[PDB]
């Protein structure tokens, strides 16, 4: 499976803490080498990870 | 049944009524009101000697099946969660467990680790309460505990995380801790503090013992 | 795609060529894991194969 996915407002509850990351729908899911090595790029970033609660 | 539950609950006044009320309203000043969440969060908070203090783990009160009747009056009085059952009239003990364990340690390291802590031991917080060790935790107990969200933990909803997701969790879960350590002793799986510990109270007195009986004193 | 099937009419009387064995079944070079399997078969002593 993609190693993300979006993300809906109804997938939430009163005190869920989730971790999320830029998705830039260009990237594409993880089939190519390009498309996977785009997506360990994003993911390895400091600055990247937040939180929504 | 539905009328056992009220004896066992209700009736049994040394339990519920005294701090959310007969009719599950909930008193502000002592609990919650009780009203939304179903039979798992009951099942979980009593079946882990989570019961009524004066919350450390004890023992439990209820055992005697009638754990299921309070379950089934909660879940009657307001709906929720309710706890995985066997295909045969009891509670799956084998069948939650997953197989992959990839995906699980990642999600443990993304998501569990972080409070209870890189082995499952305990973690620390701050003001007061704590993270408990998950060595005396059973499977049934941790899903149930993940789809209930106990005080100071993160309420987790199936709708978030699939259920074979919980079963490759669970399963990673009981794969680290009953896994016995191929390093010889364990040092309670905490970072290189108790290693210092160790090397002061060890190293140090049987080498200085050792360059004593060597050595002169003059 | 890295490697490409051969046909008897593709040569020529004095001509040289070389190839590696294909094994369909890895797939072409899209998938990461078919990337690795052709690459491993590329990373091999004793594959390299001359035709004349
Ligand atoms: C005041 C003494 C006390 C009594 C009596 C008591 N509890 Fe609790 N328990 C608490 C308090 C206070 C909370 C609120 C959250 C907390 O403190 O963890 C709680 C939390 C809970 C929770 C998890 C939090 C939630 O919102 O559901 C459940 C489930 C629960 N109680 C059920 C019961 C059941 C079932 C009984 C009867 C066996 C019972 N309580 C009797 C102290 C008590
Ligand atoms: C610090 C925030 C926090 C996070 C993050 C967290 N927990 Fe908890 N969890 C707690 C606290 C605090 C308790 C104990 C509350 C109590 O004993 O009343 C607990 C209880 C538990 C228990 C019950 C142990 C027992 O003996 O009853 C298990 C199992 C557990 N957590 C595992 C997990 C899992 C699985 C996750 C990831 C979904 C997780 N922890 C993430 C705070 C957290």
């Amino acid at each position: 499976g993609p190693p993300f996915i979006k993300m809906r407002p109804e997938d939430m509850d009163a005190g869920g803490m989730e971790t999320v990351f830029p998705w830039r729908e260009s990237d594409g899911d993880g089939t190519t080498v390009e498309s996977h090595h785009k997506l360990q790029e994003i993911a390895m970033g400091i600055r990247n990870p937040v939180m929504l609660i | 049944s539905s009328a056992l539950l009220r004896t066992g609950k209700q009736l049994f006044d040394t339990s519920c009524v005294s701090c959310h009320g007969a009719n599950l309203q909930g008193v502000p000043d002592h609990g919650p009101s009780l009203i939304g969440v179903g039979e798992a969060a009951v099942y979980f908070q009593v079946s882990t000697g989570r019961m009524p203090a004066m919350a450390p783990r004890k023992d439990p009160i209820f055992d005697e099946a009638q754990i299921d009747a309070i379950g089934a009056y909660v879940q009657a009085n307001g709906g929720g969660p309710t706890v995985v059952r066997n295909p045969d009239g009891s509670i799956a003990t084998q069948s939650l467990r997953g197989n992959d364990l990839g995906r699980g340690g990642d999600l443990f390291r993304l998501n569990c680790a972080s409070c209870h802590n890189f082995t499952g031991k305990g973690g620390a917080l701050s003001s007061g309460k704590y993270a408990p060790d998950l060595a005396p935790a059973n499977e049934q107990q941790i899903l149930t505990a993940m789809l209930t969200g106990p005080q100071n933990m993160p309420k987790f909803s199936n709708r978030q995380l699939s259920f074979e997701a919980k079963k490759d969790i669970i399963a990673y879960v009981k794969v680290a801790t009953e896994a016995r350590q191929p390093g010889g002793y364990l040092l309670g799986g905490f970072g290189p503090a108790p290693e210092g510990m160790a090397m002061w109270i060890i190293g140090m007195v049987a080498a200085i013992g050792l360059a004593l009986w060597i050595g002169a004193r003059s």
